């Protein structure tokens, strides 16, 4: 995956959590599309610096999508008071810029760590 | 950036806007209430406005009576930018007699959960 402040193992675990780490295309929930390996929505892509040619094309690339995640965490995680390890980054990914401070992402983190090889992932 | 104008059954008019220059995933929005007295120029008579945080992007506006006074409250629904797509919402009372005031807030709701039910429970 793309390098940056998020570790490779953490990115793998988030990828497995979101899609079983596959390019699953774009899926609709509530009239809103979420796309690809990391299930990135348009707002997320815009804020992660619009890497690649477009949101949907970036989301379908393991590299571009993970670069987007790296850029998103670089932009938001520290400043939200998140721990700079996977617990923080996973919860930001699931919950937005303050996800690591919201109860709504606790189950996501608890469950992500049940994926084989992801317990206590940093 | 999100902008929408709605006419209330009373004739008052409301606009809802995301904050200018802000990111997509987080920031603020404002609600502005106008008398709507002159229908040719419905934003000419400002009454009051409020600025609130938004945890995501504004997804939709609803006008529904939540308190049972047979007038609609405004509900602003916001969708988290994270993969979980969690919903939050603020409800506002708005009428000629009292003006514009917040009525309730919910957050961390699953994507397909009924926001209105949550605001009433
Ligand atoms: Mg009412």
């Amino acid at each position: 995956f793309a390098g940056g402040i998020v570790s490779q193992r953490c990115l793998s675990c988030i990828c497995k959590m979101e899609s079983g780490c596959r390019n699953v295309g774009c899926k609709m929930d509530m009239g809103s599309l979420s796309c690809g390996y990391f299930q990135i929505k348009e707002a997320y892509w815009i804020d992660c610096g619009r890497p690649g040619s477009s949101w949907k094309s970036c989301a379908a690339s393991s590299y571009c999508a993970s670069l987007c995640v790296q850029n998103y965490m670089k932009r938001y995680a520290k400043w939200a008071g998140c721990p700079l390890r996977c617990e923080g980054f996973a919860r930001e990914h699931n919950g937005g810029p303050r996800g690591c401070k919201k109860g709504s992402t606790i189950g996501y983190w608890n469950r992500l760590q049940k994926i084989s090889g992801c317990h206590g992932v940093q | 950036g999100f902008f929408k104008q709605l006419t209330l059954p009373s004739g008052q008019v409301v606009t809802v806007s995301e904050g200018r220059g802000e990111p997509a995933s987080t920031g603020s929005y404002d609600v502005r209430l106008y008398s709507g007295a002159n229908p040719q120029f419905p934003l000419d008579q400002f009454i009051d406005g409020k600025v609130l945080p938004r945890d995501g992007s504004i997804k939709e506006l609803k006008l529904l009576d939540l308190n049972g006074d047979k007038q609609p409250e405004l509900i602003v629904v916001v969708e988290s930018a994270g993969s979980g797509s969690y919903l939050s919402a603020d409800a506002f009372t708005l009428n000629p007699q009292e003006g514009l005031d917040s009525f309730n807030h919910v957050e961390g709701l699953a994507p397909n959960e009924d926001v209105i039910q949550a605001l009433k429970t």
